[PDB]
C-alpha cells in the first residue's frame, strides 16, 4: 500500500505545478463518449460475473444439486408409472379382443 | 417441557406428507394432490414454519413453484420473493414477478411478514435494495427494467416532517435504514446499471460518504468501508480499458489534455488508487515531461543531477525570460519539469549561500533578498488560499515559521 | 463448474421428458390402431 | 429512465 | 407477553442465520 | 442429563469414580460440551440468554477447580459467550435490544 500512497503524494507534488506560471524564487519588478461508456460498462459487467465465478464453492449449492437430483428421481419414476399404466390398458384391450 | 414450537401441536399427517413432498420437490404427488385435497392450507409446522411456497423456493424447485403460484390462495409470496433474491435464483425470481398482485410496481404494510409478524431483512428493505445488496446483476437489471429506483437517504441534519416523525419512537432503526440504503446505492451493480455514466455518480457519492463518515460519530467504520468499496469500483472500472480512447474517456471525459478537472477532482476527494494506476501515471508523465522528451528517456538520475547543476545559473534563464519570451528556451521554460528543477536548484543555491556565509555584507544582502523572495512567494501562495486551507498542512506551518524566524 | 453441472442436469431433464412424450405418442398410435381394428 | 439496454425494446416473446 | 414474543423472534432469527452461516462455508468431500 | 457435581461423591458418582476412573472426567466434559452448544442452548430452554450466562460462569468456575482440561473448559465457556454476543448482535429494533 505504501507504493500507492507514494504515487499519490507524488501526484500532489508535481500536480501543484500545472495551474499557474511561476518564474523563479526571485519575482523582481513585475456521440463517441456514450459509446465508450457502453463498452466500458459491458466489459465491467462481464468481468464481474467471471470474478464471481472464480471464487470457491457454497455448500448450499450442493444442497441445491441434491434436491434437483431427487426431483429428477421422482419425475422419471412417475413417467415410468404412467407409461406402464397406458401399456397395461393396451394389453388388456387386446386380451379382451382375443377372448 | 420448555421447548418452543411454531405450531401448537402437529396436526395433519396428510398435510405433513404434502410438506415433505414440497421440501424434497416431488412434483407428481403435489400435482395429483392439488385438486383432490380438502383445502390447500399454509402448513408451517417447522422450526421456522415456512409455507409450502416458501419451503419450496428455499430449495430451488421451479416446477412446484410454478404449480403453487397458480393456486391463488397463497400467502407470503412477497417474502418468498425477498428470500429468492437473497439466494440468487433467477428462474424463481422471474417466475414470481409474473405472479398476480405483482403488476406494475409493488415496491417502495401487511406485506412479506412471514409467520404473522416479525419479517426478515429489517422490514425497511424493498426488493431492489436486497438485489443490489447481494450483487445480483441479472436480478438488478430485471428490477430496473421494471422501474424500481432506490430512494435517496434524504439528509442527516434535516428534520423535515416524516424524518422527524421517524426519528422519535422509531429511533436507532432510523440510522439502520440510512446506512442500509447507503449500502444499497454504493454497490457495483446499482452503480453500473443505474445511471447514465458510473464514474461521476461514483465519485460524488464517494465524497458524500466521506463527509457523512465524519458528521456521524457512530458507524464511521462502516461508512469508511462503503466509500472504499466505491473508490475500488472506480479503480476497477478504469483498469479494464484496453485502448487510449477509453482511458481518455475515463480520465478526462468530455495546454496538454485541455479541460482536465476530473483528476483534479480525484485528488481533491482523496481517491488513492485512482491516481496511482499505471495508465493514469502514464498520462500524467506525458503531461509532466511535455516539451522535453530527451530526459524522459534519459538513463539515470545522475544525468538529471548534471541537468539541475546546469540549471543552477540564473542569469541566462532569467535574462532570456525577461527580455524575450516564446523562444526554444521560452517554450521549455514553460513546463511542469522545468519549474521544478529551477525552483529546487535555486533552493540549493540558497543553502550554498548559507554555508559560504557561515564558513567566513554581500552574503548578508543576498540571503535577506532570498528570504524576502520566500515571503513574497508565500504572499502569492496564501493569496489564493483561505486561512484554514493554508494552515491545513503541518509542514505548511513550519515553513512559515522558518522564514519568520529568519526575518526576526 | 457447478453452474455447468446444473445446466447439464437440466438438459438431461428436458431430454428424458421429451423421450417420454415420444414413447407415449407412438404407444397411443398403436393402441388406437388396435381399438379401431377391434371395432 | 437512464438505464442502458442492448435492445431498444423487448420485441418477440416467441 | 411482549418479552416472550421478542424471545421467539430472536431465537427464530438466530436459527435461520445459523443455518445460512453453515451453508456459507466450503465443501466436504464426503 | 446434568453433569452432576465435581466435589460431590454421592453414591453412583463415587461408584463410577473407582474402577471406571479417567473416563469419568471424559463423560463430564463430554456432557458439558453437550449443554454448551448453540443448538441445545437455543432450542432447549425458555430463554437462551439466562441459561447461557449462568452456564458460562459455571464453566469458568469448573475451569479453575479442575487443573486438567482447563483449556477445554475455557474453549467451551468462550463458545457460550460468543453465542450470547451473536444473539444480541441479530436484533434490528430497540424493543429487541432492550
Amino acid at each position: 500500500d505504501a507504493d500507492v500512497e507514494w504515487k499519490f503524494a507524488r501526484a500532489k507534488l508535481w500536480f501543484s505545478y500545472f495551474e499557474e506560471g511561476r518564474t523563479l524564487p526571485v519575482p523582481f519588478n513585475l456521440r463517441q463518449y456514450q459509446k465508450i461508456m457502453k463498452r466500458l460498462i459491458k466489459r465491467y459487467v462481464l468481468q464481474a460475473q467471471i470474478d464471481k465465478e472464480s471464487d470457491e464453492v457454497n455448500e448450499g449449492e450442493l444442497k441445491e444439486i441434491k434436491q434437483d437430483i431427487s426431483s429428477l428421481r421422482y419425475e422419471l419414476l412417475e413417467e415410468k408409472s404412467q407409461n406402464t399404466e397406458d401399456l397395461a390398458e393396451l394389453i388388456r384391450e387386446l386380451g379382451e379382443k382375443l377372448s | 417441557a420448555y421447548m418452543f414450537s411454531d405450531r401448537s401441536t402437529s396436526l395433519s399427517i396428510e398435510e405433513e406428507r404434502f410438506l415433505d413432498a414440497a421440501e424434497y420437490g416431488n412434483i407428481p404427488v403435489v400435482r395429483k394432490m392439488l385438486e383432490e385435497c380438502h383445502s390447500l392450507n399454509v402448513n408451517c409446522v417447522d422450526y421456522m414454519g415456512q409455507n409450502a411456497l416458501q419451503l419450496a423456493v428455499a430449495n430451488e424447485h421451479l416446477e412446484i413453484t410454478e404449480l403453487l403460484l397458480k393456486k391463488e390462495n397463497l400467502s407470503r409470496v412477497g417474502d418468498a420473493l425477498l428470500l429468492a433474491i437473497s439466494k440468487g435464483y433467477v428462474r424463481i425470481v422471474e417466475a414470481i414477478l409474473s405472479h398476480p398482485a405483482f403488476a406494475e410496481g409493488k415496491r417502495l404494510d401487511d406485506f412479506y411478514a412471514y409467520d404473522e409478524d416479525g419479517t426478515r431483512f429489517s422490514h425497511d428493505v424493498t426488493p431492489i435494495i436486497l438485489a443490489a445488496h447481494c450483487q445480483e446483476y441479472e436480478i438488478v437489471h430485471t428490477l430496473l427494467r421494471k422501474g424500481a429506483r432506490i430512494e435517496r437517504p434524504h439528509d442527516y441534519f434535516c428534520k423535515c416532517n416524516d424524518c422527524n416523525q421517524k426519528q422519535k419512537h422509531d429511533s436507532f432503526s432510523h440510522s439502520r435504514s440510512r446506512i442500509n440504503a447507503y449500502k444499497g446505492l454504493a454497490s457495483p451493480a446499482y452503480l453500473s446499471l443505474s445511471s447514465e455514466d458510473p464514474v461521476m455518480t461514483a465519485l460524488e457519492l464517494s465524497n458524500e460518504l466521506a463527509v457523512l463518515a465524519n458528521i456521524e460519530k457512530e458507524f464511521k467504520n462502516d461508512y469508511k468501508k462503503l466509500s472504499m468499496q466505491c473508490k475500488d469500483f472506480v479503480v476497477g472500472l478504469l483498469d479494464l480499458c484496453r485502448n487510449t480512447e477509453e482511458v481518455e474517456a475515463i480520465l478526462n471525459g468530455d495546454h496538454g489534455r485541455p479541460n482536465l478537472s476530473r483528476l483534479k477532482l480525484a485528488i481533491k476527494y482523496e481517491v488513492k488508487k485512482f491516481v496511482a494506476h499505471p495508465n493514469c501515471q502514464q498520462q500524467l508523465l506525458s503531461i509532466w515531461y511535455e516539451n522535453l522528451s530527451g530526459l524522459r528517456q534519459q538513463t539515470m538520475a545522475v544525468k538529471f543531477l548534471v541537468v539541475l547543476a546546469v540549471a543552477i545559473g540564473l542569469p541566462f534563464l532569467a535574462l532570456i525570460y525577461w527580455f524575450a519570451p516564446c523562444s526554444k528556451m521560452g517554450k521549455i521554460m514553460r513546463g511542469p519539469f522545468m519549474k521544478f528543477v529551477a525552483h529546487a536548484a535555486s533552493f540549493t543555491i540558497f543553502l550554498g549561500l548559507l554555508v559560504m556565509n557561515a564558513a567566513d555584507s554581500w552574503m548578508e544582502m543576498l540571503i535577506i533578498s532570498w528570504v524576502i523572495g520566500m515571503i513574497w512567494a508565500e504572499c502569492k501562495e496564501i493569496w489564493t488560499q483561505g486561512p484554514k486551507e493554508y494552515l491545513f498542512e503541518l509542514w505548511n506551518m513550519l515553513d512559515f515559521g522558518m522564514l519568520a524566524i529568519f526575518a526576526a
